[PDB]
């Protein structure tokens, strides 16, 4: 008899129930972080944006869907140590029109004195998904070339002891299956892969803040994209980090968040070379852990990224102005 | 006659000064007696008349100012808020309650106008010595310009432009031809001064 | 005495001002004393007296500045509020506890109307000088205007319209076929004014 | 109007979790005169809120407000793996619906066969008409546009139709919409037409200001057909009043004017997220 | 005595004014006086004097004002705030820091009442000028009011209702027979006046 | 010596007036001079002089008043949020930018305190007269006390509790006993007064 709170996160995804990703090789070792020097830390993310939604008919009958959507993307540069506070690396902003088979032309934009927009073309998947047209591939392409961005400022990868990571990144969510070389880290918050067994759940709740738990190795198999053929079957490496005691009144769960690595399918060289991150990350994620009472999230949030998402929003116009701009050119 | 428009609510509707808007039609300018009508819950109907000194427009529906202007002009969902304010004079009935939002105000142009003007309290002796902008006749009490109850009369104003002894001679020529000294004189009773 | 209303908790309630919302039915005008009853944790009533002061009626349920006006004469659901601010003049007990908010407020006419002016500290001497809205005579003191206490009676206002020998004359009136003189002079005990 | 407010989680000497939800719902009418004698009034608005819990059976339905805080303690059983984040979105608002045609089953004009009587107190439903009425004298309007294109002759002529009238009835069989293997009696007949509120903003979709709406009738009755055919021409002008003027509000045309001012209304019944929130949470941890 | 309440936090605390909040049970009224401790961070105790002048009750969880409190008194989820303001007298320890919100304040029952009417400066000449609302004397310094330092009595009020003279006696009858004379004459070793 | 806090940056950070934070660890009180260091970009120091005169606490974390103060005692996520105000006597070059926000303030009690109380303008003659909250006396300008500048000593206050006589005899105490006299005398070239 014992009911509490969860906290969870989730906007986009759909019909993600509650599943069981234990694959293989879970122990209980728990292990104490100890802080490592490293020059940069870089933790990037990504913001969507919905400006106006189109429905067009060109001598055929049927309608097609558009969107005008947006998408921004940036990074925030931190030290560890803490000679000095952060800094925003660069904020650009980026338009997509996600059209169906009908190919617009004339991608120009004109402002008459104040307002200006970008305007381009692009294919979701050439009857048609019609809500959905533009919520789901507009947050697969801004994941698409954030980790393309991202994938410029990385440390060079370490065999085994060659070189220790001098620019650390971080990225939000699990590891897309695009970045297979560069030396990224990432990190997820939803709780559907949360309990493990009867032992593991148990030793979970009871593990104190600031240690991690010992590497596993997962075949991210069920997670994968059907039919991707891309190379076959893959590894990860995932380790739990505990950022805070969780409040009275919150379920003992909170506050642990998982993270993901990639690596080669028995290498034995990675694991040799990220054992250094594996205490890495115990002391860094503490400091990194945002402070409850000003979020409403308390748990599982990060202080750069809540300034970092506000500001992606201010490199954006406001919506009122840029519907004004577009409803004028649409009848011209 | 038409009610020109309806009773605001968001505004306070104090009985001293309340708000009211204009629906499309006739005009509200300033300085025009005005009466609403109030039903009160138990059935006693109650009148409130006053003057309206305020008046304005607003374009609602756009929010950045002069950015969507010229849009309005050639495609825009937009309209105006027409409003004025009535500082009322007097009440009907000797009641202050504040008038019901939602009720209908119509102007005084009848007798209505009389107890807009206290021309109920200056039966007899009404004496024209003005015009509003329409055709009504404003009363003046002739027992204040003399001696019955006391007064004087003091013109001011700029020197020049203001015509100062214009108004004189309109008042000396309505008291002397609009017949005002005869019927005061009468029902004099042995009255000081009856001639 | 029936309710009229509930104490409003929005607003400040302060032993000094607090406002109150009047439920539909009984309407409450200026100058219309009310009497609010309040329930202390250790179990002693408190009772407020205090002449209301200011009265205002909100559309609550609408934002567009005379834009709904139209539609909510044809066709929209929304309700109005009446609220009325009441200014306290002395309490039940000697002690100032803010009164609870959702108490219920009622006018007094009977004995409560006694305290709200000060009659208990004149019951020998009681003199009705007026009238108020309802069937209550307000009872001056005649203390002050005789030499019991000192003092005198000033009338002012603009002369003409106010009839203010009128109400010197009904003054006059009172006191000598009210008996208030005959009051006094029982229980002299010897003093200067004995007839 | 549904509203959550907070999800739960718990275990209970199984070592597999659980969840729950506090959510509220909240139903209520309007009462109009076509003819304009008087105001709108809001007829009831009830407070309503439902726990969403999986079947774990907890106990003790008891609530006590210290001073100030009152709430409702309840339970239900969605689907008695499991559901993770839609087993209270989906749910709560299928429930809202259920005892909405319920309550609104009570007011209701007589039905008449032919031209047995005309309908006394008319009732409007947003969204489809549900298959539990069956009998009661209801209209529904859906606002939805993914049924819009009938053809390449038919969206001609829709354009082409000016405000303040309807289309004819067509017949439907409301079976592929209809819920799978609901083996309540087979495929239903629905009678719709389309209505214009607008002439539509010259810069926005020829298509807008169309309403689509549902008349259930018995199959091949052909008594409700002549019943319903004052309903047909009293749609004409009824929408048109109802219809929104296109500066007030954000969804300018596709909406009614007393719906924007009810669903207001809804969220001033119940009370503010935080306070509620702030109880919950005292009692969750004695 | 139970503290009757924390120290609000949401309103500045400046150490001239702090808001504190009073939770169920023990009420308070204007003017009493009220102590709070509150830990300095090197571990000495801090001690503030002063009395309240402002009370209010503000109804917390309705957004629109008087169209709920029907519903509040039958069923909603609202709540009642129950805070008072403090002008403080003087602080304990000679220095100016504002008091931790959420600090627990009680009211002066014994020393600490005399501490915060600066008592500890009259041992000698404690004199009883009345009563307090509860049954704690107030004690005044028969110093000012002797010629030792100079220094008269003056009473002010309206005549009539106030009543003057009598506490003139008072005074007087606590003077003469209290005895204060005599503790102030007693270790003269020369003084002016010793009898 | 350890900074106390921050400057804040929310607030208005202008040259004559700058809010700013402490952080746990060391009081501040009211009228204590703290000096502040500002690295302008070209390289060049600057630093400001001021003394703290307003200073609160604010809850943050709770926005219903009273009605989680309580609950944060208990269970709930909520701070404290210390800041104060600075008043800036002189900066120690000759210009006005404003100090960066998210530098570190710490006390003035060296050779800091010097220039802070204008020290260097008055050396040769630097007079005790007063003693601050912690061990540093006063200094004051015996040239303006004397005919060298020219001046006056003027003391007021409420008479009696306020002790005025003493602040004069220990002004003639320190005079007397400093020695400020016989410094003041040496470099007299012949003078008009070196005695």
């Amino acid at each position: 008899p014992i009911d509490t709170f969860e906290g969870q996160l989730t906007l986009k995804p759909f019909a993600g129930l509650v599943f069981d990703v234990e694959t293989d090789r879970w122990e209980a070792i728990p292990t104490l972080g100890i802080p490592e020097s490293v020059r940069e830390v870089l933790v990037v993310d990504g913001k969507p944006r919905m400006e106006a939604r189109l429905l067009m008919d060109d001598d055929s009958g049927e309608l097609h869907l558009a969107a005008f959507g947006a998408y921004v993307v940036g990074a925030v540069s931190l030290c560890p140590h803490g000679t000095r506070q952060a800094e925003l690396l660069d904020v650009r902003a980026r338009r997509v029109l996600a059209y169906s088979s009908d190919a617009p032309l004339e991608p120009a934009r004109l402002s008459p004195r104040n307002p200006h927009t970008g305007v381009l073309d692009y294919e979701p998947y050439a009857q048609v998904e019609g809500p959905r047209a533009a919520v789901q591939k507009l947050m697969l392409q801004d994941e698409q070339k954030l980790s393309r961005q991202l994938a410029s400022p990385i440390a060079l990868e370490e065999g085994e002891a060659d070189a220790l990571p001098e620019s650390l990144v971080l990225q939000d969510g699990p590891v897309r299956l695009g970045g297979g070389g560069s030396a990224v880290v990432g990190y997820v918050k939803t709780l559907h892969t949360d309990y493990l067994g009867a032992d593991r759940i148990g030793l979970l709740s009871s593990l104190k803040c600031g240690e991690r738990t010992p590497i596993l190795r997962f075949r991210v198999g069920d997670r994968g994209g059907t039919f991707s053929e891309a190379e076959g079957r893959e590894q990860r490496f995932t380790w739990y980090v505990r950022l805070c005691d969780a409040p009275f009144y919150q379920h003992p769960l909170a506050g642990i968040m998982r993270l993901e690595m990639h690596a080669p399918e028995d290498s034995s060289f990675v694991p040799a070379a990220v054992q250094q991150i594996a205490d890495l990350s115990g002391a860094l994620l503490s400091k990194l852990g945002s402070k409850l009472h000003k979020d409403s999230r308390a748990p599982q949030n990060l202080i750069p990224t809540a300034a970092l998402e506000q500001a992606m929003n201010r490199s954006m116009g406001n919506l009122e102005l840029v519907t004004r701009r577009i409803r004028t050119h649409l009848v011209t | 006659a038409d009610a020109i428009g309806m009773v605001l609510g968001t505004e306070d509707v104090t009985p001293t000064v309340f708000w009211f808007a204009v629906s499309h039609g006739a005009s509200v300018g300033l300085d025009d007696l005005v009466v609403v009508e109030t039903r009160k819950p138990d059935g006693t109907p109650v009148r409130f008349y006053g003057l309206v000194d305020n008046v304005r427009k607003r374009h609602e529906g756009v929010t950045f100012e002069s950015d969507v202007e010229d849009v309005v002009a050639g495609l825009l969902p937009a309209s105006v808020s027409y409003a004025a304010r009535v500082l009322v004079t007097r009440v009907d009935p000797e009641n202050f309650i504040p008038p019901q939002p939602g009720d209908h105000v119509r102007h005084a142009a009848g007798r209505e106008l009389a107890m807009a003007l206290s021309a109920d309290k200056m039966e007899e002796a009404a004496f024209p010595g003005g015009l509003l902008a329409d055709g009504q006749p404003l009363p003046l009490n002739f027992r204040f310009i003399n001696g019955e109850s006391g007064g004087h009369i003091n013109i001011s104003g700029i020197s020049g432009v203001a015509t100062k002894t214009s108004y004189a001679l309109f008042l000396l020529h309505s008291i002397f031809r609009s017949g005002v000294m005869d019927r005061t004189a009468q029902g004099s009773g042995g009255r000081q001064s009856g001639t």
